């Protein structure tokens, strides 16, 4: 299953999705958290 | 019967039907030789159970 938004998983064979850090966001799936672009803000950990 | 696969889970999630989480490896009644329990692993029921 893909890691639902707010999480990420940069590995193979992992059974869990790590949560995104503060100031970063991720959508469904995603191999890595995306740094939030200029002019936008991520407030909490695992921001969708 | 409960597990926390990832760190920081607010509550211990219950094991889904078909699996189980024994109190300890020593008291695990039906577990294979090489399997150990630590609280982050849900083990499926054996064949016949």
């Amino acid at each position: 299953k893909p890691c639902q938004p707010g999480r990420y998983q940069n590995s193979i064979g992992q059974r869990v999705c790590k949560p995104c850090d503060m100031g970063t966001y991720s959508r469904y799936g995603g191999e890595l958290c995306t740094k939030c672009p200029a002019g936008t803000v991520a407030s909490k950990t695992g921001s969708s | 019967g409960y597990y926390t696969d990832v760190d920081g889970l607010p509550i211990q999630l219950p094991c889904k039907p078909g699996t189980f989480m024994p109190f300890d490896t020593a008291t695990a009644n039906l577990l294979d030789t090489g399997l150990t329990v630590d609280g982050t692993q849900c083990y499926t029921c054996q064949t016949g159970t």
